[PDB]
RNA sequence: GCAGAGGUUCUAGCUACACCCUCUAUAAAAAACUAAGGACCACACGA
């Protein structure tokens, strides 16, 4: 491992590995939190440091769910087997604050927005923040065109972009979503 | 607050009719500026129905008196 | 091909854990031992993505 | 939360009755060998806490 | 009646110690040691990190050049940081390491009222000589959990969630006393595995008043 | 478009969406009374919102009913105090997603709660025919006075203790409470306590929570158990007998109506489902009610206390 | 940080002058039931009492044997002998047994009150004499002792009910207090013998609780 | 909108069920009034 990063992981191969001609070094760039098919989060951590002997086949970087080349779809957790007031009445489960304090069972959902600005009738709809009538405070998450500023911490109802109706129609964050813009 | 209507199916043996009879003294409390006979232990105007046909301060008859005796009175205002 | 109860067993008795598996526990808000010591141990959980 | 003698809270409660009927008995085994490796990776983290 | 006393502190480790009340009669122990353990592990002050401000990232959910672990990696670290404070409620730390190996908690600027229990302990990775982490950090007291949503300004600071419980884990035994004069009597050892940042003697003491005054409701006025 | 599923006489005339609707994730909350149940806080406030508006406005917080709109996006304190007066006594329909038999929607009188999942009581989920593997129920808000007064004189959980197939009780005990009673309401050959005389059956609570005698040791304790035999009125007898502890300290969760024979024997489930069906029978529909919360609170304590467990042993 | 919602006692509810319900609205998350699994185990096994049911056995060799007579059994007898309240005595040691008895039932006034015996209830009945002129069994139970120890660990042995408190339920719900997150409320019914009132008790256990934590007020 | 005209505001605001105010040629002094286009089909999942 030449040189690894959460970004990327460089491998410098070894000389047998390496072909003859325009060779000697394996770029891996990992993969960051992207939107998943079910809103989850793809996110590839490195699993390796520098000048850790990899073999070929090795596994780099983990994915998502995945612990030093093995697949962890969730948490080992500590398990009491005993009916406790009722709380774990048919089927339910029981927790303790402990694991909502070490974020055992968090998991980070990625939602993706979009807005489309359209040829419609009367003029076209204006992504520019031209839209009149609205909270300084929102205005203020956006930038000087609209677009909300990258990692600006968002709350359902707050508006995202600047599209105006043609002469009100900027996308908003759905109610009960929330988190930064990533 | 009445959770349970059993002693109230008892004052209306309909049941059904004491929903009835029920909701009518309800409107009259609520829509209408009428006085709850029962005390109000901070009870919505439905639950004080039910406790009126509990107590049997209200009955589908005892209603009908009523409206019959305000439509007398409405007589007596016209003059 | 996986492990019969008498090789848990023995990895339970190489930990200072009782072999029975049943460990005697204690409720958190009385403080009062339970009668019948409780099975614990760790197993692997899951939270669906139906939230 | 329950806790036993080393005082080490259980995080997760579950109904033992769901073993009988939805004969998962394997959940039993599961917890049981969970708490056997746990037993050895504490013996194993005592050690590595004191040199 | 009788009334106890710490007789014993012994610091077995810095991570947890064993406080021992002897004078205790037979059914007083049991009920002190299941309210003191409660009321440790519920409520008692503590110091954790609040608010961290990475300089080059904007969002938690974001990788910085030449560190090795996440963004929020990092955040996820220093939420379980071993730190005591003594004066001002609020203080602000600032680390900067640059080149190569992980940094430390002993890599943060020391300043005079904050001393970190474990320096030792590991944040994050430097992987490049070449690039840099600088961050300040927010450590303020609290009680309990106070999750990151549930508190509250640009975009740069971060919200991590705080877990100000410095005690882990607390088990208490109850044991007869060695006392010959009176028999009966049964003295209670409590073990609390903490963080460090709490002093065990002081911790109890605490606890204890904190019961006190939660039970001088009780009493008539 | 006329006819079948996809049809609109099937598809909306037979079945039409409502408005104050919603549906979440069904929670135990063995807190809750049989005829209360919990609700979100967040969801009523939304199921509520034009009883809120009105609320505020009589209150005279809200000038205009714009204004109230914009307070409930707000949520002020105010408002959530505004929700906790509509929730006091408009009762919400609770409905299964397959309401196979009427007992699938029962109204209750919702609780607000911090949690963003519906609570039922735990004795009516055997009646939804619901478990808590994520199941969903539709909660609706009657509105009018004729339909809150309906909810409360029949929809309302408390009304239907019988299933109407069968007069038996459809809120019999299903679970942990059965299991926790049959722990307490059972006998040991030896164990620590027996053989004692004990006054009543609060000397035998008293007992039990100081550990001297357990559960389910065998006493000589008297019992005072009142005989409806003259017709409405209640003729105490006192007599020692010889039962256990446990049954003993149940023996208090049982009103004075009932005779003592019935608590008696191991309690299972059919035992405490006759149990049920002879409090119906001889006392009031309220009192069956009180007896049957009282049943699941100290079922659901015993058992927790009993620590029982499954294991390969 | 060391301020935490302070219990005030929003009512004290008295079924019975024996029964009361005290209710607190405020308490802290998780610390209702600190407060009343520690209360209820104070009161429930620590409260003394000066009520020893142990008495002197009169005209029977065994305790188990029933002397004739009397329609009442002589466990039925000792079952009503534990049940006296017994007002504290100044002298902590048993100093009073009368037997006196007459036809039909024989309440606890016959006994009367020689010194500080003090009985809390005249009414109560001892036992049934069938026969007027037999005189037996009755007798006063006053040593002082904390809870309740059985006949096995302490003439006629019958086990002690020193405690005051004959049963006592916490419950906990959880009640929010303006928009916060919900706190433990902690209702507590409390039935004595009648020697103190429940809520005089409930003021006994916490003054007792409050002694053991005197030593660690932090000054 | 007393009829015609204009209207604070809290999108738009004599009809959507609407409603009120002041004023006399045309806008400007003032508070109380009210719910929005979503069709079909496949896949998957949860009960
Ligand atoms: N819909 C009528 C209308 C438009 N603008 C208004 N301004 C005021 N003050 N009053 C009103 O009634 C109206
Ligand atoms: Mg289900």
């Amino acid at each position: 491992v030449q040189y690894v990063d959460a970004s990327r992981i460089v491998i410098k191969v070894n000389e047998d590995e390496m072909y003859p001609g325009e060779a000697g070094i394996d770029i891996y760039n990992l993969t960051k939190y992207t939107r998943s098919n079910q809103n989850t989060c793809i996110n590839q951590m490195p699993c390796v440091s520098l000048g850790e002997p990899v073999e070929r086949g090795d596994v780099l970087a983990d994915g998502p769910s995945t612990d030093l080349g093995e697949l962890a779809l969730g948490q080992n957790m500590r398990v009491a087997f005993m009916p406790w007031n009722g709380y774990n009445f048919e089927d339910s489960i029981l927790v303790s604050e402990r694991v909502v304090q070490e974020d055992r069972f968090t998991t980070i959902h990625i939602q993706e927005l979009a807005c489309v600005s359209r040829d419609t009738k009367l003029g076209p709809e204006e992504i520019t923040a031209d839209i009149p009538n609205v909270g300084e405070a929102a205005l203020s998450k956006l930038d000087e065109s609209g677009i909300v500023y990258i990692g600006a911490e968002v709350t359902g109802g707050d508006i995202l972009v600047g599209k105006v109706t043609p002469k009100d129609s900027s996308l908003r964050v759905p109610n009960g979503v929330s988190g930064t813009v990533i | 607050a009445r959770v349970t209507v059993q002693d109230a199916v008892e004052k209306i043996g309909n049941r059904f009719d004491l929903v009835l009879v029920a909701a009518r003294r309800a409107r009259q409390m609520q829509v209408g500026g009428k006085d709850p006979l029962v005390p109000e232990e901070n009870d919505k105007t439905t639950v004080i129905a039910l406790r009126e046909i509990e107590e049997g301060l209200i009955n589908n008859q005892i209603l009908d008196v009523r409206e019959r005796q305000e439509q007398q009175e409405q007589e007596a205002a016209e003059l | 091909d996986g492990a019969k109860e008498a090789e848990i067993k023995e990895l339970l008795k190489l930990g200072d854990l009782p072999t029975s598996g049943q460990i005697r526990l204690y409720d958190g808000r009385t403080g009062e031992q339970f009668e019948r010591p409780v099975t614990v141990g760790y197993m692997y959980m899951l939270k669906l993505n139906h939230l | 939360m329950p806790y036993d003698e080393n005082g080490t809270p259980v995080d997760i409660v579950l109904n033992p009755l769901g073993v009988p009927s939805r004969m998962n008995i394997g959940q039993i085994l599961e917890t049981h060998l969970g708490m056997a490796a746990k037993g050895i990776g504490d013996k194993i983290n005592a050690m590595l806490k004191q040199q | 009646f009788l009334k106890p006393r710490l007789v014993d502190i012994e610091q077995v480790s810095s991570t947890h110690a064993k406080v021992t009340l002897e004078p205790l009669e037979r059914g007083f122990g049991h009920t002190l040691g299941n309210a003191l353990r409660r009321i440790l592990l519920s409520s008692m002050p503590g110091c954790a990190v609040t608010e961290v401000e990475i300089d080059g990232v904007l969002h938690e959910y974001s990788t910085k050049e030449g560190v090795q672990e996440d963004i929020l990696e990092i955040l996820l670290n220093l939420k379980g940081l071993a730190v005591r404070v003594q004066g001002k409620d609020e203080v602000i730390l600032t680390l900067n390491k640059s080149g190569i190996g992980p940094v430390t908690a002993a890599d943060i600027t020391h300043d005079g009222d904050v001393e970190i229990v474990k320096p030792q302990h590991v944040i994050c990775h430097l992987t490049d000589e070449n690039a840099s982490i600088s961050m300040r950090i927010k450590v303020q007291r609290g009680r309990g959990y106070v999750p990151a949503s549930t508190r509250i300004r640009p975009i740069g600071r971060l919200l991590v969630d705080a877990c100000y419980s410095p005690v882990e884990r607390i088990a208490y035994n109850v044991e007869a006393a060695r006392v010959e004069q009176r028999t009966d009597l049964d003295k209670l050892v409590i073990e609390m595995e903490t963080n460090g940042t709490i002093d065990p003697e002081e911790a109890i003491r605490r606890a204890a008043t904190i019961l006190a005054e939660q039970l001088e409701a009780f009493v008539d006025l | 478009m006329i006819k079948g599923k996809q049809g609109r006489f099937r598809q909306n005339l037979l079945g039409k969406r409502v408005d104050y609707s919603g549906r979440s994730v069904i929670t135990v909350g063995p807190y809750l009374r049989l005829h209360q149940c919990g609700l979100p806080k967040k969801m009523a406030l939304e199921l509520f919102k034009p009883f809120i508006y009105g609320k505020l406005e009589l209150r005279g917080l809200a000038t205009t009913i714009k204004a109230a709109k914009k307070m409930v996006e707000r949520e002020e304190a105010v408002v959530w105090d505004i929700l906790d007066e509509v929730i006091r006594e408009h009762p919400v329909l609770l409905n299964r997603a397959p309401t196979l038999h009427r007992l699938g929607i029962q109204a209750f009188e919702p609780v607000l709660i911090e949690g963003k999942a519906i609570q039922l009581h735990p004795l009516v989920c055997a009646a939804y025919n619901a478990d808590f593997d994520g199941d969903q129920m539709a909660v609706h808000v009657p509105l009018t006075l004729e339909a809150q007064l309906e909810a409360r004189a029949l929809m309302m959980s408390t009304n239907n203790i019988l299933s109407p197939a069968n007069g038996e009780p459809i809120i019999v005990p299903s679970q942990d409470v059965v299991l926790g009673l049959y722990y307490m309401t059972r006998d040991c050959v030896n164990a620590k306590g027996e053989g004692m005389v004990l006054t009543g059956p609060k000397e035998a609570e008293r007992l039990y929570r100081s550990g001297l005698a357990s559960l389910h040791a065998r006493v000589k304790v008297r019992i005072t158990e009142y005989e409806k035999d003259a017709n409405g009125e209640l003729v105490a007898k006192t007599s020692l007998k010889d039962t256990t502890v446990g049954r003993a300290i149940l023996w208090m969760i049982v009103p004075k109506g009932l005779p003592y024979s019935i608590v008696n024997q191991a309690l299972g489930k059919k035992a405490i489902s006759k149990m049920l069906n002879t409090c119906y029978r001889i006392l009031g529909l309220k009192p069956t009610v009180i007896f049957a919360d009282q049943i699941m609170y100290t079922g659901f304590a015993y058992a927790a206390r009993s620590g029982a467990s499954v294991g390969i042993d």
